[PDB]
């Protein structure tokens, strides 16, 4: 009488008529435990040690039976784990699910608990930007007064980023996915108390259909093309979200030319970046991820999707624009052209989210005589 | 010995991209040297030329090795 | 929750047919490329601009970059 | 009524082998 | 003329491509539930065909014909005087609390 | 800077592979150019079986090279012929001897070089291949040569090769193109052995993914075929 | 009949039966695909592998 649960995956009432966009919540599913059994295969190899760690991954690409293809579909199952979640957010956006508010925010909680888990997870194997990313992005604490001096010495262990600053992160890396894991169950947990929403935001208690025949083999077909834009990454591409600069091992004393994290955060730092002031910038940073926690108090349409909004929805595919820029800027060196540019589209992402598209549904309720 | 090299890069300096990437490289080279006290040289000059002459060497270069 | 007892409907009535008793590609091609470039149409003018705002701020900004580097 | 209660046409969709409404669906069931 | 623009704004949203009316689509909220459950059989048994025919449209990904749109002027606000009873029931709960 | 062209190699393809023949050569370079002065720690003879050179070939070349292996039973370490487990020997002790013998320059490792720099087997062929005296205006110190191909125009890196700089096996006319052909060649099965063995399997994948892609989008469209043809109607009294 | 019921009479009728054929069929299936696909390879790249050009050095 386990199988009462599993009553979530089978005799589930769930809508009808809700297409891929859906999917990506699952999938996480399974890059989640697909990257678990990857990672885990690479822990037989690695090491944890500054003068080790760079070899071991040599010793996986190099000696081990079939060890290279677990760190492309390993490091590139990250890449496609946060392809995932941005279209499986921008739904929730989009599509209004955010009031589901206990799962929204914990949505977030995942977010951060996996975002910080992809930054350790990239220090690992001791190369120069994965070193000089960790040097630069840790110091940010720094900026806060009468703390920062004090945090991050204690994070790296020590004075500087170095053997103990790697060390942890191993374990604080080869965890949190556990937690991840904790995490989802609870996630769903209190969305198997409301159901999931659809593309017009209407209860759907009418026209609910199983679980088991229908969305179980879309969700077969939707994980079979995730294991081939990942395998082709692997298979025909997999330097190309790298950096290859990662491929020289670290050194402290030789500071590559362009520093930056991975395309995955870098909208995080074109907005860092932008602002002078260091604190300032910060508060920016992480002001740009928490703001998913203020959208369901600027909820104004008294509708819920977006199908049926369409200033919202020009809006909305505005914002996707800004953030392919940030992301853009980021990449992209730091002068007077790039400059402009990643400051106005920072401020339209503060602005665009707080003041447009709440503004609009307000309008759209007055067109509506409400 | 002959490099074939140098063949496939005599004919592709022959082409327009690379002629007038060779005048301004020549004209830069008359401003530098009849000047004097200056910090101004041909590199850029001299990239786009190699920029344009190697472009084409791509396209021919293996097919003789 | 589960299914009987969701809400209440009444006077509805659903017609369907066996899955082996019905072609699963029919007016495949037929029918379903209009509705495409329907869905298309219906929404497109929403989608595009932005991005393609965003392909000439990519050039321009690419171009002026280049241009900056460049000389006197 | 109930009795007024009619089925639609289906035959845009169903199967070549079962538009004949004359004829019995068994001797292709085991094709199909 | 805003008349106008009104009537542009409601065929640029197109639930009346899907046969709906307006207020089949107001969020479900706790005012709005107790304004539904007030309605009689007919109505909301209307409401619920309105529904259950248009999510079996956009599974489908298709709409219906133009001479079953809902039109801008036949749109019936059914359930606002219902749901501007119920607002003003909660107001006077808080007032009284006040 | 310089964007560097891009080439027609012979393992451009989705599914072309390297000349092994080629690879064959380009050990050949490393091993009477560079190996003097490059180090490649993360690679043995070893590896060189079954690709470029054979057991036995590989196993004649490991004896040319004298390691420091074994501390003796007297309390003392030594020197051996090498074998087939041991790697590249490195030209040098340690870095600080590099940048003593080169002017306070580093050569770098050569594992991993193709995939560490932006541009690839590309840049490095143009790179040898672009040595040119300076333009006007241009002038460089002591050791430090030009070369248009790298980021100030400035390596300590003297010419490595040229025509008849050295020769090889298989009777090859050996001009400074061809050599830098095949050196780029092995450095790309260097950087990446699984290169040969990665597009088997992206061949494998696509045929199967060919197949299973629309078989399971005909169950999709099977098991929701029901619903895709359902139908409703509204009957009150 | 066609083919196609013949199958099902015999074969996908009793699951026993049917996953017999899955495993078989996948025997088959491994054997003949790794040889079409090597083969392709092979063509594509002929004259570059190892043992296309192992004969000169035994
Ligand atoms: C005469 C000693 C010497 C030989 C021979 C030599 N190198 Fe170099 N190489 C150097 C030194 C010293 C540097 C350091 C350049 C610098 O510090 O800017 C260098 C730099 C390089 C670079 C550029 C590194 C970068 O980041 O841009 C490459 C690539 C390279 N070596 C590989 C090669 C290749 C390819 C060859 C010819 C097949 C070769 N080495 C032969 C000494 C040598
Ligand atoms: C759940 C969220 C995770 C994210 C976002 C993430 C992301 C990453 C990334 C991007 C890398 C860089 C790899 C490279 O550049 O080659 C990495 C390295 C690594 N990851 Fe993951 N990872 C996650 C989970 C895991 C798990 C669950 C494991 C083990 C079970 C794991 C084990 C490792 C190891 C050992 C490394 C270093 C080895 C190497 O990079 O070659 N990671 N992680
Ligand atoms: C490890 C990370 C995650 C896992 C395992 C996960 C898992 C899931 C799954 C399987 C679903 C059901 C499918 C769906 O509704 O799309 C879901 C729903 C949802 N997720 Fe997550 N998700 C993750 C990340 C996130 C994040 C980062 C957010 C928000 C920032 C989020 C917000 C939501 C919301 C709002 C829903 C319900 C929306 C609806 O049903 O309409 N999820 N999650
Ligand atoms: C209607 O939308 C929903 C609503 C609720 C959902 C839910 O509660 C869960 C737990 C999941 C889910 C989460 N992880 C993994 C899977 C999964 C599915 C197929 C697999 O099979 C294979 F083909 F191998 F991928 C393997 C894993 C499903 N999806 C939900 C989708």
């Amino acid at each position: 009488l386990m199988k009462i649960v599993n009553n979530a995956f089978i005799d589930l009432p769930a809508p009808s008529n809700i297409s891929s966009w859906w999917n990506f919540g699952s999938l996480l599913g399974i890059c989640l435990i697909l990257q678990i059994l990857t990672g885990l295969f690479l822990a037989m190899h690695y090491t944890s040690d500054t003068t080790t760690a760079f070899s071991s991954v040599t010793h996986i690409c190099r000696d081990v039976n079939y060890g290279w293809i677990i760190r492309y579909m390993h490091a590139n199952g990250a890449s496609m784990f946060f392809i995932c979640l941005y279209m499986h957010v921008g739904r929730g956006l989009y599509y209004g699910s955010y009031t589901f508010l206990e799962t929204w925010n914990i949505g977030v909680i995942l977010l951060l608990t996996v975002m910080a888990t992809a930054f350790m997870g990239y220090v690992l194997p001791w190369g120069q930007m994965s070193f000089w990313g960790a040097t630069v992005i840790t110091n940010l604490l720094s900026a806060i007064p009468y703390i920062g001096t004090n945090l991050v010495e204690w994070i790296w262990g020590g004075f500087s980023v170095d053997k103990a600053t790697l060390t942890r992160f191993f374990a604080f890396h080869f965890i949190l996915p556990f937690i991840i894991m904790a995490i989802a169950m609870v996630h769903l947990l209190f969305l198997h108390e409301t159901g999931s929403n659809n593309p017009t935001g209407i209860s759907s208690d009418v026209d609910k259909i199983p679980f088991h025949p229908y969305y179980t083999i879309k969700d077969i077909l939707g994980a079979l093309l995730l294991i081939l834009a990942l395998m082709l990454l692997v298979l025909f591409a997999p330097d190309l979200l790298g950096d290859p600069d990662n491929y020289t091992p670290a050194n402290p004393l030789n500071t590559p030319p362009h520093i930056k994290p991975e395309w995955y955060f870098l909208f995080a730092y074109a907005i860092l970046r932008s602002i002078p002031n260091k604190l300032g910038g910060v508060l920016a940073l992480a002001f740009s991820i928490l703001i998913l926690a203020l959208i369901p108090l600027l909820h104004t349409s008294k509708q819920r999707s977006m199908m049926f909004r369409p200033l919202s929805q020009c809006l909305f595919w505005a914002l996707v624009a800004d953030l392919l820029t940030l992301t853009w800027i980021g990449g992209q060196p730091v002068e007077h052209p790039y400059i402009t540019i990643g400051q106005l589209a920072s401020v339209l992402y503060f602005l665009l989210i707080l003041v447009l598209m709440p503004t609009a549904g307000t309008i759209e309720n007055k067109l509506l005589k409400w | 010995l002959v490099d074939p090299l140098t063949t496939v890069r005599e004919q592709c300096e022959q082409l327009e991209k690379c002629v007038k990437a060779r005048e301004r490289l020549e004209l830069c080279d008359e401003r530098v040297s009849s000047r004097s006290q200056t910090e101004e040289d041909c590199t850029e000059e001299l990239l786009d030329f190699l920029h344009a002459r190697d472009h084409c060497v791509a396209h021919k270069l293996f097919n003789s090795l | 929750r589960q299914f009987g007892h969701l809400t209440r409907v009444r006077h509805v009535i659903t017609y369907s047919l066996s899955p082996f008793e019905q072609r699963a590609f029919p007016h495949y091609f037929s029918k379903g490329i209009p509705n495409v470039l329907r869905r298309t149409r219906a929404c497109i003018l929403r989608v595009a601009p932005p991005f393609v705002a965003f392909y000439l701020v990519y050039t321009w900004g690419t171009q002026e970059f280049e241009k900056s580097k460049r000389k006197n | 009524s109930h009795t007024d209660i009619k089925v639609p046409d289906f035959s845009d969709y169903r199967r070549p082998e079962v538009l004949d409404s004359t004829k019995s669906s068994k001797e292709s069931s085991e094709a199909r | 003329w805003l008349e106008g623009i009104r009537k542009w704004y409601y065929n640029a949203a197109g639930f009346n491509k899907l046969g709906l009316m307006r207020d089949d689509t107001i969020h479900e909220n706790d005012d709005v539930k107790e304004a539904i459950r007030r309605l009689p059989e007919n109505l909301y048994d209307d409401r619920v065909f309105r529904i259950k025919r248009a999510l079996d449209l956009s599974m489908r990904q298709q709409i219906l014909p133009k001479e079953q749109w809902t039109k801008y002027e036949e749109d019936k606000s059914y359930l606002e005087p219902y749901l501007k009873e119920v607002i003003r029931e909660r107001k006077e709960r808080e007032e009284w609390a006040k | 800077e310089l964007h560097p062209p891009s080439y027609p190699w012979s393992h451009r393809g989705l599914l072309s592979s390297l000349d092994h023949t080629s690879i064959r050569r380009g050990f050949q370079v490393y091993k009477q150019v560079c190996s003097s002065c490059h180090s490649m720690d993360y690679v043995a003879y070893r590896h060189l079986v079954g690709v470029c050179y054979t057991e036995d070939e590989a196993k004649a070349l490991a004896e040319e090279v004298e390691v420091q292996d074994g501390p003796n039973e007297d309390g003392e370490m030594f020197m051996r012929p090498g074998k087939l487990s041991d790697y590249f020997p490195k030209p040098y002790p340690n870095p600080e001897a590099a940048r003593a013998a080169n002017n306070g320059a580093l050569p770098p490792d050569l594992s991993y070089i193709v995939r560490a720099r932006h541009g690839g087997e590309d840049y490095v062929f143009s790179l040898l291949t672009g040595y040119c005296e300076p333009p006007t205006g241009v002038s460089l110190r002591e050791g430090l040569y030009f070369n248009p191909y790298f980021p100030g125009q400035a390596i300590g890196m003297a010419p490595p090769i040229y025509n008849e700089v050295l020769e090889f096996d298989d009777g090859t006319p050996a001009t400074m193109s061809q050599v830098a052909k095949d050196v780029c060649t092995f450095l790309r099965w260097a950087a990446e052995p699984e290169h040969d063995h990665r597009k088997r399997m992206g061949l494998k994948m696509l045929l199967m993914m060919g197949l299973l892609l629309p078989l399971v989008y005909a169950m999709k469209r099977h098991k929701w075929s029901v619903l895709k043809s359902r139908k409703l109607a509204y009957r009150p009294p | 009949p066609t083919l196609t019921a013949r199958l099902y009479s015999l074969l996908f009728r009793r699951t026993s039966t049917f996953a017999l054929t899955i495993v078989v069929g996948a025997l088959f299936f491994e054997r003949a695909f790794d040889q079409g696909a090597d083969a392709i390879y092979e063509h594509i790249n002929e004259g570059k592998l190892w043992k296309h050009i192992k004969h000169k050095y035994e």
